[PDB]
RNA sequence: AAAUUAUAUUAUAUUAUAUUUAUUCAUAUAAUUAAUAGGAUAAUAUUUGUAGUUUUUGAUACCAUGAUAAGGAUUAUAAAUUGAAAGUGUUAAUAUCAUAAUCAAAAUUUAUUAUUUAUAUUAAAUAUGUAUGUGUAGAUAAAAUA
């Protein structure tokens, strides 16, 4: 177990890297601009009364 | 994350964990005529869900303006 | 999802006699209707033991 | 078995014969070797003013005996039919007797006598080295030879595959390797004689030393060389694998003739009843009792008597 | 008993039969007809109806809207030599304005032929419409529609006639005729596919003209289709710096028409799984319809790194397909809305990689795998690929031995079994006996046993030995 | 004949069956 | 007549003398045979008392095993360590049913005046005289008539 537990965390290791960034190199781009979806506008606006 | 979302002011939005358990066999049970109740008996043996909240989330202002959980809820 | 695929698929290629179970807490909103689960009054003849 | 041609692989009755005789499995399970649990102490048969038996029974799963003659005089044993799944016994015993071994005899080439035969001489060799160990045998089982490894492939014997035989290796009676000018420990083998299908009471015997003779007997039927070893100053008889108690040897194996087992067997009729017959399966009896308890025996002379000129006698079921 | 193979797949089912293979090639066909008849009903409909008007009326003067219409008919259909006089016609007797040459300039990228090349000649792959539709006279029709944005600037110079010398440059017509000759180039040959961000982006800008949203998209769209992706990537980061709120999912598909082209994959993955995170503006089914292709095309492409030693290795990106579909499902894109022949290897791909828990309790029953196995025993001829043929970091110098009392804690069973006979003389360090070293199961017994047996040999051999040696 | 448990326990070589084979389906049942 | 090998610790036992019970034993019994068959989200087979009948449960022997007891030698020249403890050889007696033609002891279940050993019940008796085992057991923390 102590064998395979080497073998596996190398394999989540380059795939989970892979993964990472292919997130980090999405979210760079939702911060360098987008637009606002009129969906999650109208979610902020939906309760009566604000704090 | 996964979950339908409320916008209704009678519909609070509660974020919650959710554990649970995933086993299949690949030794012996993989394959065979036996296959089918070992996979159901791992199924219902593994049928537990945990569902879990932190009260502090549900200390949140409700769609009406009020707090959803308050000191005496 | 891409991870969660790559994940289940350890399973094949596993050591001699070696096998797995897998665990996942994730996230999961949850709505609580108050039109479905109203709060109301309690009722004016109340519930007993013999319930 | 035998080669898996086109006939015998579009046959359905040989996927019919290997489902009646090995279920679902198909495949045959082989001979495995013996454990080191459920094996026996070498035990010391006889002994005498001249020679001492030593043997042991069932070291095979063929369920065949390992015996050894030693002579009290010049310190010199002699292993009969090497084949046993643990030889290293037999090495400790010759160590610890102060023991010479020198030549190995061998009645037949079959893979309940020749399976360990490498390991033998290779341990063997190994104590003398803190000459090397001949070997007597019958040129005729040079076509039990090339079969070694057929053998070993049926009964499951994977590791005493890949093996060069000692027999096989370069004699004093075969041509010499020509090796370049610029290495004999198995380029020649000069402790290697070969027995004659010629035997007779005069010449054919080996001198064992202190007076002791060993004559071997040309015995087919088993075997196209089968040698019998007879030692008339002791009354023992190691038949190999022509007589055993009740019973006698196969015919149903390739290379095996009944009537030359029926010739065997009518080679024999003059010796004594006191000589003890010493088989290489089995318990050991007298040739007195197989003269008078023995069916195989009785069915040759009685077919003889009524006037069947090729009597065919053999066993299809028993020891290999 | 012998063992099974844990590494060796469960046999099941991913396939189709060569029935089911030529009835789908059959209705594949007979769409690709209908598809046809279809555009050459409506294109005998159009020669019919200029026929009449150029027949019965010879002398009467039509109305101008009656013979724009029918010059936007006659564009569409492919038929831009028929529709040229009377573009002509109607720009000499100045019955052309604004919008007019727009929708001309538009009707001459002909999405009436662009449907029936879409559903029959390219098979639907949106890059091959653009890449057959410049067979049908690339070169001619760029040439009217250069001739017809030079006759829409000269009208709106006339139109025009404060802001007197940035006019009628800085107009919103200006943009929107040359967004009409950029989407009709784009339906030209690789000439002007390839002109399009080289001589008319730059023409536009000597000319002073502020391009829109659509200007943007066609030119990333031109370079997508010319495979220059780091160009169309700075124009995506442009519109991303500076005008954001105006990025629609035109650009979005330009850059995924355009990684499929230049083979990037793991770009399209990138661009996807952004638009997914982002979910505005929202994925047409063109996004899925691209994704899909990509998808394919890379699962469909050999290798040479393992030179096919054991078997095709892209499949498995085929198993990302049914987690896709599932993002549709959240994305609200409909599944219905894709083409056959990306349906039909959707299809391939689900039933190749997608189980259901049902499936999953029968699916290793011994008679389905037995099944599978007599029946690639009796046809496999038929479907086999081969049958067709301390901290480290501080660390430096280790301490060793630290007085950590190991006898407080309890490991006192640590009793091994060594062979009998180590340094024995007798005993050949050789043999057969060395297979008993490995052996742990059993170990004990086996060890005493076979100590027994030496020392009881060894008391025999000693006992001749003494025997043998005192009677003579 | 086994595999001694000291030894590294990779997996010996990948079978690929089902891409090499693509069966379509067949039940006995309608 | 020394050196100590010695384990040592404490308790019990019987037809007093008769009665119930856990097992044992007696005599009544039930149970019997054989072989597969894929069903939702799958591009179309309607299907399963169908292909089986003279089906398998059938070789306990006289092999050369192995246990028992007994005697030998090597190492301590240190006051440190939690801890100065470990490996290597010979003789007597006892004993040896596996290459063959079967079958239900306690394979095995259940019950009745009846056979035991145990289970607890179980008492009178000072006229005189009086009643000593081998063993079975649990964890194991004293020592000189040879
Ligand atoms: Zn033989
Ligand atoms: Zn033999």
């Amino acid at each position: 177990v102590m064998k395979l537990a080497e073998d596996v965390c190398m394999f989540l290791k380059d795939v989970g890297r892979q993964i990472v960034e292919e997130k980090l190199v999405a979210v760079r781009r939702l911060l360098q601009g987008g637009a606002v979806d009129p969906e999650l506008l109208a979610a902020f606006n939906c309760a009566r009364a604000g704090p | 994350r996964i979950g339908p979302i409320g916008l209704e002011p009678h519909q609070f939005n509660v974020p919650a964990e959710l554990g649970f358990v995933e086993q299949y066999d690949n030794l012996q049970y993989k394959r065979y005529d036996w296959q089918g109740w070992y996979q159901r008996m791992l199924d219902v043996h593994n049928r537990n869900v945990s569902l879990r909240c932190r009260i502090c989330d549900l200390q949140r202002l409700d769609g009406n303006g009020v707090q959803f959980v308050d000191m005496q809820t | 999802t891409e991870f969660e695929k790559r994940m289940y698929d350890i399973r094949h290629w596993l050591h001699r006699q070696t096998s797995c179970e897998f665990h996942t807490i994730y996230r999961r909103n949850v709505i609580h209707d108050s039109a479905v689960f109203p709060t109301e009054h309690d009722p004016a003849t109340p519930t007993t033991h013999e319930h | 078995s035998y080669t898996p041609n086109l006939t015998s692989l579009t046959n359905q009755v040989n996927r019919s014969e290997r489902l009646r005789k090995w279920g679902s499995a198909g495949v045959p399970p082989g001979v495995p070797r013996i454990p080191r649990l459920e094996a026996k102490g070498i035990a010391i048969l006889h002994e005498s003013p001249k020679v001492i038996l030593a043997g042991r029974s069932r070291c095979n799963n063929f369920d065949s005996n390992q015996y050894m003659l030693i002579n009290k005089a010049t310190k010199r044993c002699l292993l009969v039919d090497a084949s046993d799944d643990w030889p290293d016994d037999w090495a400790a015993f010759i160590g610890a007797s102060d023991l010479t071994l020198t030549h190995v005899f061998l009645t037949h080439c079959h893979i309940d006598n020749i399976i360990n035969l490498n390991a033998f001489l290779t341990i063997c060799g190994s104590r003398q080295k803190q000459d090397e160990i001949g070997v007597m045998w019958c040129p005729a089982e040079e076509c039990w030879v090339q079969n070694f490894k057929r053998s070993c492939e049926r009964y499951g014997r994977f590791e005493e595959m890949h093996q060069v035989l000692p027999m096989m290796c370069r004699s004093l009676y075969t041509p010499q390797h020509l090796v370049d000018p610029v290495r004999n420990a198995r380029h020649l083998r000069r402790n290697d004689v070969l027995l004659s299908a010629a035997t007779n009471r005069a010449t054919s015997f080996i001198d064992f030393g202190n007076g002791v003779l060993l004559y071997y007997i040309f015995s087919p039927g088993h075997s196209p060389g089968h040698m019998m070893l007879h030692i008339p100053t002791e009354r023992i008889l190691f038949s190999g694998d022509l007589l055993f108690f009740n019973k006698v040897g196969r015919v149903d194996l390739p290379w095996a003739t009944g009537v030359r087992l029926a010739e065997s067997l009518r080679l024999l009729e003059a010796l004594p009843d006191n000589t003890v017959v010493v088989p290489g399966h089995g318990r050991m009896t007298t040739l007195g009792r197989e003269r008078r308890e023995n069916k195989a025996l009785q069915q040759c002379y009685q077919r003889q008597e009524i006037g069947k000129q090729e009597v065919s006698v053999g066993f299809n079921e028993g020891y290999l | 008993r012998k063992p099974q193979n844990q590494w060796e797949g469960v046999y099941y089912y991913s396939g189709i039969t060569k029935r089911q293979r030529h009835l789908i090639l059959l209705h594949r066909k007979r769409e690709r007809e209908a598809h046809m008849r279809s555009f050459n009903i409506s294109r005998a409909s159009v020669l019919q109806r200029l026929e009449q008007l150029s027949g019965d009326r010879k002398q009467e003067s039509l109305p101008p809207h009656v013979r724009l219409d029918l010059a936007v008919r006659l564009a569409q259909h492919g038929l831009y030599q028929q529709a040229t006089p009377i573009v002509d016609e109607l720009h000499h007797q100045k019955a052309l304005h604004a919008g007019h040459y727009a929708l001309l300039i538009n009707a001459l990228a002909c999405p009436r032929l662009g449907q029936r090349i879409l559903h029959c000649d390219a098979q639907c792959d949106p890059a091959l419409t653009y890449k057959l539709l410049g067979d049908e006279n690339g070169e001619e029709r760029a040439q009217e529609a250069y001739r017809w944005f030079d006759l829409a600037l000269t009208s709106l110079a006339v139109d025009c006639g404060h802001f007197v010398p940035y006019l009628p440059q800085g107009t919103a017509a200006a943009s929107h005729i040359t967004n009409a000759l950029m989407r009709t180039l784009l339906t030209c040959g690789y000439t002007h596919v390839a002109a399009i961000p080289d001589s008319v982006y730059d023409r536009m800008g000597s000319m002073g003209i502020s391009p829109t949203i659509s200007t943007y998209e066609l030119v990333m769209l031109a370079l997508s289709l010319q495979g220059n992706m780091v160009e169309a990537e700075s124009i995506l980061s442009f519109l991303r710096s500076h005008h954001s709120e105006h990025i629609t999912v035109e650009s979005f598909n330009a850059l995924l028409l355009g990684h499929r082209e230049a083979r990037q994959f793991d770009c399209c993955d990138a661009i996807w799984q952004e638009l997914v995170d982002r979910r505005w503006p929202r994925a047409s089914p063109l996004t899925a319809e691209l994704y899909l292709r990509s998808i394919m095309d890379h699962a469909n492409t050999p290798t040479s790194e393992p030179l096919q030693s054991f078997a095709n290795i892209n499949v498995v990106e085929k198993k990302k397909v049914p987690l896709v579909l599932a993002q549709m499902d959240e994305l609200g894109v409909p599944r219905t809305h894709l083409s056959r022949v990306l349906m039909d290897e959707v299809e391939d791909s689900l039933r190749k990689f997608q189980t259901y828990r049902s499936r999953f309790y029968e699916w290793g029953r011994a008679v389905k795998q037995f099944d599978f196995i007599e029946f690639r025993r009796r046809n496999g001829w038929l479907y086999d690929l081969h049958l067709m043929k301390g901290d480290i970091y501080y660390d430096d110098t280790r301490g060793l031995h630290d007085r950590s009392p190991t006898w407080m804690n309890e490991v006192p069973e640590t009793r091994y079994d060594r062979l009998y006979g180590v340094n024995h003389p007798d005993i050949a360090k050789i043999g057969i006996r060395r297979h008993l070293n490995v052996e742990y199961v059993n170990r004990k017994e086996v060890v005493e046993r076979d100590a027994a047996l030496m020392k009881k040999t060894l008391s025999s051999g000693r006992r001749l030995r003494h025997r043998v040696e005192s009677s003579r | 004949y086994h595999w001694h448990y000291n030894l590294p326990q990779g997996m010996e070589r990948p079978h690929s069956v089902n891409r090499t084979f693509a069966a379509p389906f067949q039940s006995n049942h309608s």
